[PDB]
């Protein structure tokens, strides 16, 4: 996110990332993309433009989210 | 004779000539009226 | 008329076998035995598969359920015109008799029996669904 | 256990009796109809809902009607 | 009654299966669990090692493919003690009772983690 | 002109589109003699080509960016503009047979009903009867409508089965 | 000991008009007339019913005798117009002088609404339809060499149809056979034999040696057609067929001399395909019917009839009897000679097996002139003899538990080979089910595997010939014996029967007719596919069959006859019991695995065998990818399904668009078809009740009362809508396919 929001014309964001002990290495390396540690899906799911336009603009600003709502939860 | 043209009166025979007839004027129609398209 | 009672030695068809037959249920839950007077030999048909010969005079089959033994009793009444009468047996050696329940087989009328599950109205006036709703279980209007 | 009904408008026919594959219905005396007997169900334990006896009445609406209810070994017609 | 067979009634079959493990009554169902335990787990080594994702790889292949052997065996147990649990809740034969299922169990997960680790040792 | 779209006549796509078809023709002349029957039959369906294309022109269609007719379905539109034959006089023109066909139809149905045994009627064409009726239905539009205002062209709620409610 | 003799009742039955007048006259039920719409569908449904219109197996016959008649009329007046548009509307003469570069066509269209674009070039100055029903191969192979031949045999084709319709009239309304000559199966099969199947063949090859010989022997040296001597001089003059053949210098005293050797010039055994037009050798054929006419002709006197010596065929049945399986074949005689259906089951069983033998050897040896380098024909006639033969086998079910139902009496059948099977149904369906789910697991198993680790990057994962190998060593084995074959085990045949065991590839006009075909990792997949899908269709009809009578679910299903829906949703329910429906799962599976079939055959032919001869050595039609691709699904679905279909989507505008539309015709008649299977009755009938309640509203509702489809008929209806609509999808994608590179 801290990076997508830079430029978002020109990066896939991301999903999550994937550990899936039946990859084989071609799988590994094809899945590694958006400059991200290993390999990792991209979001289709607009959350990145969502919180981006609300004001978000940091990774902690997304971690204190997470929190709030877990306890609203 | 009567059963025979009466054979030809069930439902059938009466649709296999009655759309041979309709679908024989709808091709010849076409075939001196070629592509209508609008009545003009 | 009384309630027969079964007699476990009663000779059996002449029937090679099939697999067909009694599963483990006959020794767990309970099973069927249909019994007959037959006047002479003659070939029929297993509602399990197969043919096989009854003998003259009382036979004998065990069923696992009860439509198997009311299916050869409608082959026995129509084409032999036998009057064959079944069982239900449980593994305790307990045996209750039905079909004919008073000896006189349902489809004729017979006085002393006693009217169930009659509703003395048609179908077109039961109650709606709502009115029976919260009964404490499913209930359609027609038990009501 | 299946519900089976009987309703008034029983003629006495039999067919319905002479239907059934397990020997849950029997007629009984009656004085609603010209034939003075009527169709019972004193056996529903045995019903397995199959519907022949609705197949066999000849009154509209029917005179026999079948509920499918709670399931059990012999409802569910099982030999196992 | 049921259709006779000589695969369903023969002499020299009935006394074979009358003395496998199962069918060897008078033994201790724990005892029994072992050497049922043993003959499967033994086995179940096979396959994992030859056709494993890990079976090119010149000395882990061996450790691999037994490791998972154990692991399969451990879960059949659990198999085998759930089953005891739903099945025998209230007869010849002690096995097929709630005491004796479970020492049944044990047995095998004994037995069978023994036979994977007896497969390993034969290989290195 | 309407909706952006203008005449076919003017239509520079248009007529390129001519000029393909024409080609794609020709193409498969040349592989043939002068006088043979593929040529004649080929040449035939050029000169068809050809009065295609001079008459969507000449009955004053609009075309498209993509160079094909489009056709106008608004009566206010077609009347305005002169297209009233690309939709709108053909819209009465099929409900006049559709009514003919019902009509006389309908008519056969009512005719034997009366009969002792209709459903031999219906297996079984009465064709005297039918074409009796068959030419009778060519004023359908004024029957109809004098059955309408007499009120007997509908059954009565009570005289119809429904099913409970 | 009945004699066999002709016995037939005089004028059994008056030809008037009177009951083409009054439908449903040959059914109790339907004489009465329609009341519902139902009555209709029942007409049509029940009308080639006999064995339930009457009792009478006398009457039952007599019927069946003449709507055979009837059936063989009109395949003469198709095979007549066959011949009449390769006449008329052809360019067979065309072709004759170059078949290499000129397309087969005998249809033509008329010009109108536009539809003359369906007229292709296809060569020799004709425009018309590609056919690939390969008559002209068939015609250039017989000798014909002129339309007018065409011509005589069209004429010739409707006279014998004249004759078929007569004979029909004839054997029923004039002469009509009675049951016990029927009976005579001893005496039909001794006829049918010797008689038909000899006969037969000792006639053909009359016409080979004397006709099709010789003419096909000059025009394979290149003369021209109208140049080649007319049959009937051929005939007449020894001196012409001397010179082709010298053995015709010395008559037919070697055949009675036995010098039969003096006729090796033109009774060959040569094996092999024709090096300048790529089909079999027809000296070779010619020899084979020769040899076919005199073991039939032999087979032909096996039966007694009236004179003592022969066999009976009761006999031969009751003294096979063994230890295991008591009685034996006692009472199969009285059964098939009292069932027709009996005997249909048989027929339908190994007609349509046969059907689909003759598409696996058509293909590997190509028995006729032009027939291997024309892709076209190949890929046709073996998707169309392998449709033919699935549709007859699933029949034979069909058949065999009508028997099981109607037919069959317990009192003949006891403790006999018949009761025995009946009486461990059990075991079988339960292993043949296990079998099933055992070839499924470790057959479609592996492919699913395969396009796993593949998806995965773990290719040396995979099996295939890179990777983890299954080869059908057994089948490479078997190879490999043919291809040796003439040098030991058959000595005197110069070559293999077909150049798919082996050896070198023929080549006719820079094509490939036929080369060695190669069984890999893809090959030992697709193959036990067939082997699971052919399984699981014996165990639907098996189970229908053996289950026709009874089952542990219904006791008495024999009473509720061979065709009904259901016993009601009692036990849990009882949808699809009957044994009719066995045959109407049955029909999708058969479905299901001949498409299979007619996938791995398209395939495999394109990939390895079909394509184009250059210098550098043979560049097949999809470049050999079927050995690297055809071990996943996804294999499939991108090189086969979507790459090929590139012809058919891009027919529009082309003398081919007929099969763009017919490819999304079809589509759409399949989906159709799920609207009948995906639903029930009872919710079309509530819906008609609102449309009728309309046309009451205007006094126009109809005297016979619409009803819903019956159950059963809403499974008919959508079995035959999900078969045309499946198949036709692919005959359209075939053959636009197959003609555009082929
Ligand atoms: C919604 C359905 C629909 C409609 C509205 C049309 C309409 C038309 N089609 Mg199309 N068509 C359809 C479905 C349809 N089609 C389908 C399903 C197919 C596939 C089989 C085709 C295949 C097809 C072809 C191949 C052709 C047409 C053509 C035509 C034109 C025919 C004009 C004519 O015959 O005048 C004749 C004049 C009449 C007056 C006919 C009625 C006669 C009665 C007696 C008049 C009585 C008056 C009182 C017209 C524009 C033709 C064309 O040129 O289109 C541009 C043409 O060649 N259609
Ligand atoms: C199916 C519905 C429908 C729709 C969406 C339209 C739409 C249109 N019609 Mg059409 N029209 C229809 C059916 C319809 N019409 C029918 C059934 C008839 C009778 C056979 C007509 C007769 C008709 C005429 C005579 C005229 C239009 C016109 C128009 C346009 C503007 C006025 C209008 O109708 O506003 C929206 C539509 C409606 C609310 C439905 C009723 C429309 C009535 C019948 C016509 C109104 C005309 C209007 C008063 C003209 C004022 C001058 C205008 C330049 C502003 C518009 C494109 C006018 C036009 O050509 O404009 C360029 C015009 O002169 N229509
Ligand atoms: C191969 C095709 C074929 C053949 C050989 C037959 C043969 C027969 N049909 Mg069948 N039929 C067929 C297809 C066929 N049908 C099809 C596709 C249907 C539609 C589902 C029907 C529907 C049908 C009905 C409804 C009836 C028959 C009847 C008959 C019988 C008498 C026919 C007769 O006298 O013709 C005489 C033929 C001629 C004089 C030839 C010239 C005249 C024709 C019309 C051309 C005969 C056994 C009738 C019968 O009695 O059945 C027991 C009968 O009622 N058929
Ligand atoms: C299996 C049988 C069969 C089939 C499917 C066809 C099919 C066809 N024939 Mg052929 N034909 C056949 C047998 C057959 N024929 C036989 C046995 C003869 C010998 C009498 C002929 C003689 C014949 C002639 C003389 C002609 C055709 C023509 C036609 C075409 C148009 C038919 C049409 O619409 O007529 C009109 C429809 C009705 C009368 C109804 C069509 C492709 C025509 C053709 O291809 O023209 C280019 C044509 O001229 N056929
Ligand atoms: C003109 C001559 C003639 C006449 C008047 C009769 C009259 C009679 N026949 Mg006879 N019959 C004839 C010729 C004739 N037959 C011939 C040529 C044959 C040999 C096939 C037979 C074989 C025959 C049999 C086996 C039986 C009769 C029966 C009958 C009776 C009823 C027939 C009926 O309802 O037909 C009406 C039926 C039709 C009009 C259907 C015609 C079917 C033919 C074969 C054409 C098939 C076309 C095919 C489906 C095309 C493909 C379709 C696709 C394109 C959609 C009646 C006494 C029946 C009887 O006596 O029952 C008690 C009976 O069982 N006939
Ligand atoms: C059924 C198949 C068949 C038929 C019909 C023929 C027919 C013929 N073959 Mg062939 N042939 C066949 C199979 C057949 N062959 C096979 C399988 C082989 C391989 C072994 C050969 C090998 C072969 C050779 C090597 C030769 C022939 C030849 C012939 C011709 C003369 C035979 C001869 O001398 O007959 C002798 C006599 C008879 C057959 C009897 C004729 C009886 C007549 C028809 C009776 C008429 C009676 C009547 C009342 C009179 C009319 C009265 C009326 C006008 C009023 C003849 C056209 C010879 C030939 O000429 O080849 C070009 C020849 O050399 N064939
Ligand atoms: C030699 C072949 C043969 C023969 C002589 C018979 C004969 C018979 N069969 Mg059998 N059958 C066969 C092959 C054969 N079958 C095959 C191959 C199958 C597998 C599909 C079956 C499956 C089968 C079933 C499931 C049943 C029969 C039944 C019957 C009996 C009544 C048939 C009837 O009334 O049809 C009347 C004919 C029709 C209603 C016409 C059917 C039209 C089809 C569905 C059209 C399909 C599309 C068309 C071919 C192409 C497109 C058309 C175009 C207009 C779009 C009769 C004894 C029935 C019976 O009761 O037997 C006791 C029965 O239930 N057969
Ligand atoms: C693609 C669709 C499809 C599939 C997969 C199946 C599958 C099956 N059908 Mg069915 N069927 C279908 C369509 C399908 N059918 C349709 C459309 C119809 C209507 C005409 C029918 C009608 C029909 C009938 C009438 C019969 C079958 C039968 C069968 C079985 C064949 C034998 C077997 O067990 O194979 C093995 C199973 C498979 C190949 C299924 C896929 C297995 C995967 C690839 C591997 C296992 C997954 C693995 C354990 C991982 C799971 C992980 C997860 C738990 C987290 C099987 C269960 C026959 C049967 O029951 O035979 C015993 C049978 O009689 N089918
Ligand atoms: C093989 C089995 C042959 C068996 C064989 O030839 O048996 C021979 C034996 C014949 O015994 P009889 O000598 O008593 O038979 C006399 C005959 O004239 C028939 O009356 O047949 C049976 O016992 C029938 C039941 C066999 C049951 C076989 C079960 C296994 C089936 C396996 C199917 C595999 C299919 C593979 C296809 C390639
Ligand atoms: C069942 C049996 C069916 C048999 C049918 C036979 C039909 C025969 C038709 C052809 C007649 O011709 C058959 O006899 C003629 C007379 O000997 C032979 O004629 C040959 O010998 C003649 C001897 O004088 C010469 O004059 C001829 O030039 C020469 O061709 C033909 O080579 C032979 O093919
Ligand atoms: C659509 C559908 C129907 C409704 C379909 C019906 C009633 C068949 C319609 C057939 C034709 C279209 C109607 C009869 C047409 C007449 C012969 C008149 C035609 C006159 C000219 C136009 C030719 C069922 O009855 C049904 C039953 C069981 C399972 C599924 C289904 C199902 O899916």
């Amino acid at each position: 996110f801290e990076q997508w929001v830079t430029d978002p014309v020109h990066i896939r964001p991301i999903a999550h990332a994937i550990w899936d002990p039946h990859f084989g290495q071609p799988a590994v390396e094809a899945f590694t993309r958006g400059g991200a540690s290993g390999p990792v899906n991209i979001s289709t799911s607009g959350v990145y433009q969502w919180w981006y336009t609300i004001g978000m603009r940091t990774n902690q600003d997304l971690y204190v989210g997470s929190v709030f709502l877990a306890l609203v939860s | 004779m009567k059963d025979f043209t009466t054979y030809l009166s069930t439902a059938p025979v009466i649709a296999t000539i009655w759309f041979t007839f309709t679908a024989g004027l709808l091709i010849e129609i076409n075939r001196y009226f070629p592509d209508p398209l609008v009545f003009s | 008329w009384t309630v027969p009672t079964l007699n476990p030695d009663t000779p059996s068809p002449i029937f090679g076998g099939s697999t067909g037959g009694l599963l483990r249920k006959a020794q767990t839950e309970e099973f069927y035995v249909i019994t007959w007077e037959a006047k002479k030999e003659q070939i029929f048909e297993m509602p399990t598969g197969g043919a096989a010969i009854m003998r003259q005079g009382p036979n004998l089959l065990k069923f696992g359920k009860k439509e198997q033994c009311l299916a050869l009793t409608t082959q026995l009444r129509n084409k032999f015109k036998l009057t064959p009468c079944f069982y239900r047996v449980f593994p305790d050696g307990k045996v209750q008799y039905l079909h004919p329940a008073d000896g006189v087989y349902p489809e004729k009328v017979n006085a002393g029996r006693v009217g169930a599950n009659q509703n003395m109205r048609r179908i077109g006036q039961n109650v709606n669904p709502i009115k029976v709703k919260f009964s404490g279980r499913m209930m359609s209007p027609a038990e009501i | 256990a299946h519900i089976v009904k009987i309703y008034d408008t029983c003629i006495g026919c039999t067919q319905c009796v002479r239907a059934c594959p397990l020997d849950v219905l029997e007629m009984v005396p009656w004085d609603g109809c010209k034939a003075s007997q009527m169709a019972s169900a004193p056996r529903t334990e045995d019903c397995v809902g199959c519907k022949r006896c609705e197949t066999a009445c000849p009154t509209d609406f029917l005179s026999v009607r079948v509920y499918l209810g709670s399931e059990s070994t012999r409802s569910m017609g099982l030999s196992y | 009654g049921m259709l006779e067979t000589p695969v369903t009634s023969a002499p020299i079959v009935a006394t074979y299966l009358s003395n496998l493990p199962a069918y060897r009554t008078g033994v201790a169902p724990v005892l029994r669990g072992v050497e049922i335990g043993l003959a499967h787990g033994f086995l179940l080594a096979g396959p994992f090692i030859k056709l494993g994702p890990l079976r090119n790889v010149p000395e882990t292949a061996e450790i691999a493919g037994s490791l998972s052997a154990a692991g399969l065996v451990l879960i059949l147990a659990l198999c085998l003690s759930i089953y005891g649990s739903a099945q025998f809740q209230s007869a010849r034969d002690p096995l097929f009772s709630a005491d004796g299922w479970s020492e049944f169990a044990a047995g095998f997960l004994v037995g069978g983690e023994a036979g994977v680790a007896w497969a390993y040792v034969c290989t290195q | 002109d309407i909706a952006g779209l203008t005449p076919c006549s003017e239509s520079k796509a248009y007529a390129k589109l001519e000029k393909k078809e024409l080609k794609t023709l020709e193409k498969r002349l040349k592989q043939y003699e002068a006088d043979s029957a593929p040529a004649v039959a080929l040449k035939a369906t050029m000169e068809r080509t050809k009065a295609r294309f001079a008459n969507y022109a000449k009955a004053g269609l609009l075309c498209g960016n993509d160079g094909l007719p489009h056709l106008i379905a608004d009566p206010g539109l077609a009347l305005k503009y002169g297209h009233a034959g690309e939709v709108f006089i053909p819209t009465f023109g099929f409900l006049y047979v559709a009514g003919y066909i019902g009509y006389v139809g309908r008519q056969y149905l009512i005719a034997v009903k009366g009969e002792a045994k209709p459903t031999d009627k219906e297996i079984i064409i009465d064709v005297p009867l039918a074409t009796k009726l068959a030419w009778q239905g060519a004023g359908w539009p004024l029957a109809a409508v004098q059955e309408l205002q007499r009120g007997t062209l509908l059954e009565k709620e009570e005289n119809i089965t429904v099913s409970p409610r | 000991a009945k004699k066999v003799k002709i016995a037939v009742d005089r004028n059994p039955v008056e030809t008037s008009f009177e009951k083409w007048a009054k439908p449903g006259h040959f059914s109790r039920t339907l004489s009465k007339g329609p009341n519902t719409t139902t009555w209709i569908w029942n007409l049509h449904a029940d009308a080639h019913d006999f064995d339930s219109h009457t009792s009478d197996l006398e009457e039952i016959s007599r019927k069946v005798f003449s709507a055979h008649f009837g059936q063989l009329g009109i395949i003469f007046i198709w095979l007549s117009g066959m011949y009449f548009h390769g006449a008329r509307f052809s360019n067979y003469e065309a072709w004759l002088s170059d078949p290499t570069h000129i397309k087969p066509s005998a249809q033509v269209v008329w010009p109108i609404v536009g539809q003359e674009i369906l007229n292709g070039d296809v060569g020799g100055g004709f425009q018309g339809i590609q056919i690939t029903s390969g008559f002209f191969q068939l015609w250039r192979a017989s000798g014909i060499t002129s339309e007018l031949q065409l011509y005589t045999t069209a004429i010739g084709g409707l006279v014998m149809a004249a004759a078929m319709f007569f004979a029909g009239w004839f054997h029923y309304h004039k002469a009509a056979p009675k049951l016990e000559w029927f009976q005579n199966v001893e005496s039909m099969l001794n006829h049918h034999l010797g008689g038909l199947l000899g006969l037969g063949s000792l006639a053909w090859a009359g016409h080979q040696i004397h006709v099709s010989l010789p003419v096909n022997k000059l025009l394979d040296a290149g003369v021209d057609p109208k140049e080649i001597p007319l049959p009937h001089d051929l005939l007449l003059n020894r001196a012409i067929m001397a010179d082709l053949y010298p053995s015709f210098a010395k008559g037919i005293a070697p055949f009675f001399t036995l010098n039969w050797s003096e006729y090796s010039d033109f009774l060959t055994f040569k094996g092999g395909l024709n090096p300048v037009t790529g089909g079999l050798w027809l000296s070779d054929t010619a020899h084979h019917h020769v040899a076919i006419a005199v073991l039939f002709l032999v087979a032909g006197h096996m039966y007694r009839t009236n004179w003592g010596i022969g066999h009976s065929m009761k006999e031969i049945l009751e003294a096979h009897r063994g230890p295991f399986t008591g009685e034996g074949h006692v009472g199969l005689y009285e059964i098939l000679t009292t069932s027709w259906h009996a005997q249909l089951a048989i027929n339908l069983a190994l007609f349509g097996s046969l059907s689909i033998i003759v598409a696996h050897h058509m293909y590997a040896m190509p028995p006729y002139p032009y027939l291997a380098t024309d892709y076209g024909t190949q890929l046709s006639l073996f998707t169309h003899h392998t449709w033919i033969g699935g549709f007859c086998i699933v029949g034979a079910g069909a058949h065999a538990a009508i028997f099981m139902v109607r037919d069959y009496d317990p009192t003949n059948n006891y403790n006999n080979l018949l009761d025995r099977v009946i009486r461990h149904r059990d075991a079988i369906i339960s292993h043949l089910n296990w079998v099933c789910i055992f070839l499924g697991f470790h057959s479609f198993g592996l492919y699913i595997h395969n396009d796993t680790m593949s998806a995965l990057g773990r290719p040396q994962d995979m099996f295939s010939d890179t990777a983890i190998q299954l080869q059908p060593v057994f089948a490479q084995w078997i190879q490999n014996t043919h291809f040796l074959a003439p040098q030991l085990t058959a000595p005197n045949a110069l070559a293999a029967t077909s150049l798919t065991w082996g050896g070198d590839l023929v080549a006719v006009g820079g094509k490939v007719a036929m080369m060695p075909i190669s069984l890999g990792t893809s090959d030992f997949m697709v193959h036990h596919i067939h082997a699971f899908t052919i399984h699981v269709t014996v165990l639907i009809l098996l189970k229908g069959v053996l289950f026709a009578r009874s089952s542990r679910l219904i006791p008495d299903k024999a009473n509720l006859g061979f065709r009904f829906p259901c016993d009601g949703p009692g036990r849990g329910g009882t949808c699809q019991v009957s044994a009719w429906d066995h045959v109407f799962l049955g029909l999708f599976w058969m479905y299901n695995s001949l498409s299979i079939v007619i996938f791995h055959f398209s395939w495999k032919m394109q990939s390895d065998v079909w394509g184009t001869v250059t210098a550098s050595g043979v560049s097949h039609i999809t470049g050999g990818n079927f050995a690297q691709s055809a071990n996943t699904i996804n294999g499939w679905l991108r090189d086969f399904l979507w790459a090929q279909s590139s012809q058919v989507i891009q027919s529009y505008g082309s003398a081919l668009s007929a099969y763009g539309l017919i490819f999304l015709g079809a589509h759409f008649v399949w989906a159709f078809s799920l609207m009948f299977l995906f639903s029930g009755r009872g919710y079309w009938q509530e819906l008609i009740e609102s449309i009728v309640w309309a046309h009451n509203k205007l006094k126009v509702a109809p005297a016979i009362q619409p009803r819903a489809l019956s159950i059963t008929q809403g499974r008919a209806v959508g079995v035959a809508h999900y078969l045309l609509g499946g198949i036709a999808t692919t005959w359209s994608f075939f053959l636009a396919r197959i003609i555009s590179v082929g």
